[PDB]
């Protein structure tokens, strides 16, 4: 289930970035981090349409074989909570087909002024099964959505809130972090845990604050440190918000509540269902490594666009001074249309159209054969395709390809150390056989 | 000795830890990419 | 000739595995092997018409430089099996040959609605030999596919069935597979094999034919000796056993190459009907030669990852294809006519087959072909829309499924050169090379 | 500071061409030069609007946060002169604000015949405060730029002379360059050292003020006294020799041109406010990523001039086939009265077939009418699809190699030397393995 | 001064390609081959751009890859090449300025100068120096190299019959071309005319003297008892004419006479600064180092065409309307070799796809079906076999560019005449 996802993410991380000083203490960390999760998982124990049908098809089938992998009412919740708990994997693969049904339902979308302003009508085959399954679907992946953030909120938050404990109990009795020191936002909003009656909720040692107490009693006296220390009746205001703040911060909890979000605005309008079809990149792991490899080089990526956005400048006032009159796109002779006649307007023309003109700039911009500055043009033209598309272009698109290549050696490289050397042991399998 | 660093210069496919000594284009240089 | 290339292709198969303790293991299976070859060898034994010939020349030479290579009765019968079974290679070059001409010879069609609906005539500057040329040599192409199919029955179906019934062999007596368990899911050879224990000849080519005593004897306490000889089965017409024919023929359908055979057969037959399906056959000098394989098998080798790419460029057009169709309608007018337009996104269906069909295969994006905001309002978002679109499909989506084969293709030249240069470095028994001597 | 990326440079220069044999010299001269400054430090111590602002914003944000760079009048002139080559790398920060606050403000430019012959004038979303602001800003940057320029020349300046006078003298009293052999022709420097032999103030910055004696005890057997004392000059206070030889340096010096280049653009840009668009690429000099891509172009340099002149040997061998053969279909005109043929002259059909046919990318074929239903069709296909495979396939995909790989190479070299530092120890070649 | 580029291009030859069994073997060889090389030298607007870039080329050229009466014509021999070459560049570049007109001076190919009418004359002068260069060069080549391959060729004829005795025993005549051509040389007295040993016949005759008649191998040999050799004479011709510096300098010699039928000829000279440089010659290479591999893709993609272009011709024929006007049609798939012609010409060059230039589906039967044949047709050749083609010239010419690097690093790293490397060396 989930410790074996779990088990696999943590020497995926320990392998890639995780050298073999801190490599044992990692380990630890995520057999403290195991011994939760078996706790946690105990308590929840007890014609275009044939075509584009069977693309859709191949497309489902080939991706799911990839991945996606009052007492009594209060015993009634408690079990209904378990239940969610229990299947989430599940939930998220059936959202996943709800989505992907919806949207070959919205394939067939069609627009026309008369009714069935500009209306949409949906066009049907004759069957009429179809219209009002849209909206069944809709409500069931409105369901399941809420379904999968109950879960998640079930089963992962105590996770990362045990995670958050481990790390902030070793700051306080190691480095004293609050009293030796000062803070890193992070450090500012656990801050009010401190002072909490219960701030060891999740975690094993309830009787740190003695510990952090006593540690540094001499540098500080006992009243400096117990002040920084400390249903209805039992409701800890700080510590449950410290908890909400916290959840909020996670990452996953981010994405399912903008699923969430997703799903109730698809309401509101039907084609906002299309972001749905997001969640196959992570699904699969190729798909969320090419969507990593574009932010993997980022701020070299982002210098480089620079670069051809200054480049683009630099040609674009070079061709504002002289050349303006070959600008004129518009064929008729009394209406003209200037695009150079402006310097935003010219900008955009040489960023929009040389860019993506793929023979330079001079493709569009009339010939210069029968009028002087013939040269000089087309040396303009001539160094601009080369400086833009031949060097520019080629340098981002090899960036990218580079950053992919490099991520995926950085996946096998990870699978060989593994398959060629202990974990614990230095030595290699060679000693072992 | 026979393994050699990643971005290290090789000379040859194999004869390091990489074992794959790939150029990039037109470059001469080869190392275990 | 065969001992060459089968050692090759051991030589290929076990150092591009990488397997080393299975090492020995493989060189005794090919010592066998071997000497089955050999002992069945011994039984065996006894104007544009110019320059479209001087370029089909110039191709035929460069593919056959790389690439090529009643008392009575019973005495015939069986020296018509030596004699084709002997040329087998000089039969897949007649074929090769035979093709070559009739695609040449097809290279050469007309069609008029006036006779000699639309009817098909073969024209030619005099040369009215070469329609007969052509009737002649699809007979020839069939007879020289019935031919190669008989060669290759009696060229490498024993070796095949002989292999099998050595594994079988081998899992029974070693392992124990059949009588402590069952193959249950999947093994489709597993399950096939089946049929073969009940069959009184299990070793009709294997040497020992008392591979079911030592299964006997070996299993016969642990396991009731009854259920064992049950298990294991303990006028020409009569005597051959149904089961073991079944199996024969499975095993032999299951064979891939005698699966190519048969399409490339099925498609000569075919051919005589439609006279254009002989083109199909030009596909054979691919699997000829080593270079044309590999560049074939790079396309299918990132097989997985390359249907992940093609699925996630068709959902990123599929959110392009939803933001045209809810927003940017206006600029979707091919027509040039005014009076007779035509919006491509008017429909969802059509235009999402625009923004694949064309989009992909513009090279500049979609933007060059809807028309250009110029004068309109959503200018910017337009502008947008389209270096948007044109960066994540060409620069990186198109560019990493070329990146994909291309590699593929790269790394399978690597490793030959590589398996090439190891057999130069390397005794195949001890970890020594060049270095020692 | 100062000092860390003075050894990150010296460092990564080392590593990358430093030799093992000489590295602890490179490190002994590193520390002769950084102690030096030490004491240099020491003196010197107590709509299209809305997109278009948001871009402008987004890329200063991204390429600032990517690293870019008489009693009372004597002790003014002195406290002024540290103050300002306290902050020059802010000065440099300050210089690259304005130019792109400059360029920003350029793209609100129109050009019409009316006045608000052509005229150039701005108009804006009704707000006139952009108009002196340009104004403001042109003097402010030049002003900026002429401060640069006297820091550099405080700053900077005497390291490269404490530098150059370090070798010079020690080639000087080491190796005899001057009196036992002479360092001849296709060396400037060699003749421009000349001139200061008989300066007194030979050793104005390196410490050492008695080479002279030393290289006179020397060589005073071998050659005659009298030839080292003329040679080196041994025998109102205002000098000729030694000051053209500090001018003919401190020109030679590649920044200090490079900012004099900076400097007379400010001022060009006086004549027209439209010049200033120069300043914009100040930016790629300050980030290494940029700097690493200019580079990348200059160092194949010259293959890639090679390949340029054999793609137009190639162009000219199609050129001439083209001409002497087939020229009829070189009509680029759609009017049968009024043709355009582009193939009348040599020269006129070679423009046409290096700037079109070129930058086609489908081949030459693509302009030229199809010879479908007339003569030399198969010979102008073999033609067109030869020039295609040639020109666009394998010239092209060179000379575009030549720089791709290339940038790649830098890259490769600079992570090479950045994980040789982190995984040996610099003064002695033990691994990281026995050193843990 | 001269044989230092052979000692450059032996060792680098040896490291390349050169076995480390044959290094001693090969060094002894080179200096067999460079003792007498001694002997040898001890014996002896548009038209202002224009000229901007052509004086441009012309220096970057010549910076990077630039008893007596044969005495002078000896030593200058490679300046004698370097002033052909300007003369090439220099005709080339006056061949710039053609014209055709119908106008007297049927097209005619006349001059446009600006007031310089001192052009025609210049390129006169200048061809017949080019053609009397070009003959220089001829007649020096045949003293300068060709003793020296000759050389070559009689050292391993002896080194053959001494040591394996292949003529007199194995006798290989018929398998190869040079067995055949080497008869003629052993019957002639002169045998040894370049060869230091000078009685290389009268250790054979009793190497092999015992076991085979000595009267055969006498004959054989020409052993017996003004001055013509005939026999030597031809076989001296073949070797010259088979060699390949003689045959691409009699190339260019009989290129430049062809020149003055008609000035355009001179233009092929303009390959010779291709050989002259390492890097052009490595580009000109790159395309035959993996020419087997080449050829079997450009065949694969045309029986690919072939393919497409048989499924167009039975389904998509009237697709393929060229012309736009209904009275007057331009059917290009009415025929197999028209539709095929216009596939591999147009369609390959395309860069998306036979489509673009073919006419829309919508709107008609074979829609979809259109739809994928193109999307088949583009990704499997401008996607695949287009990339796979460049990339492999594209390998190839890094790697060659690689083993020039490899063997300065291996010049630089191991002693060659020691085979230990410079770690112990230091
Ligand atoms: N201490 C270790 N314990 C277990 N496996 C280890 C250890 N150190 C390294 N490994 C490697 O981890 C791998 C464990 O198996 P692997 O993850 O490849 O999948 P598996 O055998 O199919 O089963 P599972 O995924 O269920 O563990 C092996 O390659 C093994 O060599
Ligand atoms: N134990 C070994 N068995 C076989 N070959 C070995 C062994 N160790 C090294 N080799 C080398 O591996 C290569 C295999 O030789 P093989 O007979 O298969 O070559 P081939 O491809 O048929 O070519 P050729 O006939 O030109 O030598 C040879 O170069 C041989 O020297
Ligand atoms: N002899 C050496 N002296 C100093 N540093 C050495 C030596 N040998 C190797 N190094 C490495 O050089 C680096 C020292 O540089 P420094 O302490 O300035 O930081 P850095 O690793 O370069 O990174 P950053 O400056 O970004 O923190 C370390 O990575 C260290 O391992
Ligand atoms: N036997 C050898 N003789 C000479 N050099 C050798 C030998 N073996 C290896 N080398 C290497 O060759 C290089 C010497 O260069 P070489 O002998 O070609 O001189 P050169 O290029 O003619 O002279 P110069 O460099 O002075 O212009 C060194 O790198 C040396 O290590
Ligand atoms: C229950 N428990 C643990 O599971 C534990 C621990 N320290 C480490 N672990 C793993 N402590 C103190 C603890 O009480
Ligand atoms: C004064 N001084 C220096 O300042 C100095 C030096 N060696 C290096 N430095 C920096 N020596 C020898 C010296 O005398
Ligand atoms: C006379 N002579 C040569 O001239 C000669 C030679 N080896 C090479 N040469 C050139 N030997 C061995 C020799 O005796």
């Amino acid at each position: 289930p989930q410790v074996k996802e779990s088990k696999r993410q943590f020497i995926f991380d320990v392998v890639n970035e995780g050298g073999e000083a801190e490599k044992m203490e990692l380990f630890v960390s995520f057999c403290e981090d195991t011994i939760f999760e078996m706790q946690i998982a105990a308590q929840i124990s007890e014609t275009a349409r044939e075509a584009a049908t069977a693309l859709a098809a191949l497309l489902w089938a080939v991706v799911a074989r990839a991945g996606a992998a009052w007492g009594e009412l209060e015993v009634q919740r408690v079990k209904f909570l378990n239940y969610l708990s229990r299947n989430f994997y599940t939930l998220r693969f059936l959202a996943l087909f709800l989505a992907f049904a919806i949207n070959f339902i919205l394939l067939f979308y069609k627009v026309s002024d008369s009714p069935p302003n500009m209306v949409y009508y949906f066009l049907e085959e004759s069957t009429g099964y179809m219209e009002p399954a849209l909206w069944c679907l809709s409500l069931l992946h409105t369901l399941v959505a809420f379904l999968c953030i109950i879960g998640y909120n079930c089963l992962k938050v105590p996770l990362v809130i045990f995670k958050r404990e481990k790390e902030l109990a070793r700051k306080l009795e190691f480095d004293g972090l609050y009293i030796t020191e000062q803070p890193d936002v992070k450090g500012q909003w656990d801050r009010l845990v401190l002072n909490t009656p219960s701030f060891p909720s999740n975690y094993w040692d309830k009787f740190v604050k003695r510990k952090v107490l006593d540690k540094h009693g001499d540098i500080f006296g006992r009243e400096r440190i117990a002040e920084l220390l400390g249903w209805l009746m039992s409701i800890d205001v700080k510590y449950q918000i410290w908890k909400f703040g916290v959840i909020f911060t996670d990452n996953s909890f981010l994405y399912l509540g903008w699923y969430m979000v997703m799903s109730l605005l698809g309401h509101y309008n039907n084609f906002f269902f299309a972001a749905h079809l997001l969640d196959i990149a992570m699904g699969v792991k190729t798909l969320r490594t090419i969507l990593s490899s574009v932010t993997h080089n980022g701020k070299q990526l982002v210098m480089t666009v620079g670069l051809l956005a200054v480049v683009v400048y630099l040609y674009t006032v070079v061709a504002f001074n002289f050349f303006r009159k070959f600008y004129n796109k518009s064929e008729d002779e009394d209406e003209p249309d200037m695009k150079c006649d402006d310097m935003m307007t010219c900008y955009l023309f040489h960023m929009y159209v040389g860019v993506r003109a793929g023979g330079g700039i001079g493709d569009e911009i009339e010939d210069p054969a029968g009028d002087e500055y013939e040269l000089y043009r087309v040396v303009f033209d001539i160094t601009f395709f080369f400086f833009v598309i031949v060097i520019l272009l080629a340098i981002i698109q090899g960036l990218i390809i580079d950053a992919f290549g490099e991520l995926r050696d950085q996946q096998e490289q990870v699978k060989e150390d593994m398959e060629t050397k202990c974990f614990i042991c230095g030595i290699g399998s060679d000693y072992f056989d | 000795g026979d393994c050699l660093p990643h971005l290290k210069r090789c000379k040859a496919d194999n004869d390091c830890c990489g074992k794959k000594c790939k150029r990039r284009g037109t470059n001469a240089e080869k190392r275990c990419r």
